């Protein structure tokens, strides 16, 4: 039970050290966008990010203690939320734009090139704007991302030992809550301000869930239209949600 | 069977 | 805004006093249900509950201070989350069942009577189990339901709403401190409660797609009001 | 026009 023994500072260091890299797209700016081509860039990127995410998850404290079936379930439930919070995080310092890749920074007008993407685009922008006005810190971001991984599928997990798995996940979640409060108290916030900011951060996770639900319906729509190429992994992740 | 299973397995 | 001047105890009293009533189903005694009969009962009940929800929202401290259009936006975004958290709340004392109304208590097998309903039933039952395991208190429940109302649509519009949300946070911590929870237990419970709101959001979006599918399947006519709330998500 | 508008303005 390595996750339970970490201090707040050791939790942050572990999560910071596990951060996946920021990947590049194949975007060539010497030609104008199109609906199919732009979405192909984004799905190609998401597929490559997914591989790094799966290996990041192994490094989130407690995740390795779970069964393979339960690791699969949590990632199947959370993967788009996790891609989206990552996107919103690296877009924080780019008001009005989404930084999909260092070489791919789009405003909402270019996102209109895809049908139905503009609503999701606007929601992601609003989330990035909210992180900016809250001045979200990198230490807080990695905590939130790990909360999404452990929380989003846990309520859809029979057995007395089955309760041990959920209870262990909830104890890890509890440890991450401890870690968030630690960071805020170190930043000088009063007790009142700590609880307020904790709530503000966790309430954003409701909006990230919403965006992921909408994005998954849009992904299924792309699959049906069979115009944008979707990778075998993306299709398996998508099918796990339409079960 | 799932790719995700394999990537989670792979060492 | 009068809401920001309230003590935590005054906030709790106001929210408890605002609570809508528990309505009955049409007293159809015919068992079992068909798809169309269960859908009829549930949509008729949802439609009447919506009218009471709108009048409850007016009594949530701080909600009347918003403009009409902002009130409309928040209710259009959150209405099914609010119906669902209310259903889960009243089903807490009926483990393994959903108390849609006092005379309409259903188990998961009855969820199968409607195509696509059993997945949503299972998520609602899971939420009720989580509430029970946490020993969620009625005072905590009314705080969470008001948080949903103010929070769910606020990122698709602000400062006044976030201040009221902050006041409800203060009120949740106050309740836990009164119950003897230590500081560490207080912020842990606050997080546990608020993380369930992400699952309620998921259930609402799944339920919204299911309602849209029942609309397209056209098993039962939905009320104009239910259709207007549904259309705000499409 | 919205039913929600009427319900919110009425008692
Ligand atoms: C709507 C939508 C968005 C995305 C998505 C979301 C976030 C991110 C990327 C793609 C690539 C960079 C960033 O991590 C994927 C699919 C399948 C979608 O259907
Ligand atoms: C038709 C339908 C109804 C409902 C539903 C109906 C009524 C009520 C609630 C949910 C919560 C309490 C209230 O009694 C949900 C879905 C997904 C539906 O498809």
């Amino acid at each position: 039970s390595l996750a339970l023994s970490l201090t707040a500072d050791q939790m942050v260091s572990a999560l910071l050290d596990a951060e996946p890299p920021i990947l590049y797209s194949e975007y060539d700016p010497t030609r104008p966008f199109s609906e199919a081509s732009m979405m192909g860039l984004l799905t190609n990127l998401a597929d490559r990010e997914l591989v790094h995410m799966i290996n990041w998850a192994k490094r989130v404290p407690g995740f390795v203690d779970l069964t393979l079936h339960d690791q699969v379930h949590l990632l199947e439930c959370a993967w788009l939320e996790i891609l989206m919070i990552g996107l919103v995080w690296r877009s924080m310092e780019h008001p009005g734009k989404l930084l999909f890749a260092p070489n791919l920074l789009l405003d909402r007008n270019q996102g209109k090139c895809v049908e139905g993407m503009v609503e999701i685009f606007d929601m992601l922008l609003a989330t990035s704007s909210r992180f900016r006005m809250m001045n979200l810190q990198g230490e807080e971001f990695v905590c939130l991302k790990s909360i999404i991984l452990l929380n989003s599928g846990v309520y859809t997990f029979s057995t007395l030992k089955s309760l041990e798995e959920k209870d262990h996940i909830h104890r890890v979640l509890d440890k991450i809550t401890d870690t968030l409060i630690h960071l805020m108290a170190k930043a000088g916030l009063t007790l009142q301000q700590q609880h307020q900011r904790l709530a503000q951060l966790l309430l954003i996770l409701s909006h990230i869930r919403h965006m992921s639900n909408k994005g998954m319906e849009h992904l299924y729509s792309m699959k049906c239209k069979n115009v944008v190429p979707l990778s075998d992994l993306l299709l398996e992740m998508l099918d796990a949600h339409r079960l | 069977h799932k790719i995700l299973h394999r990537l989670l397995q792979d060492s």
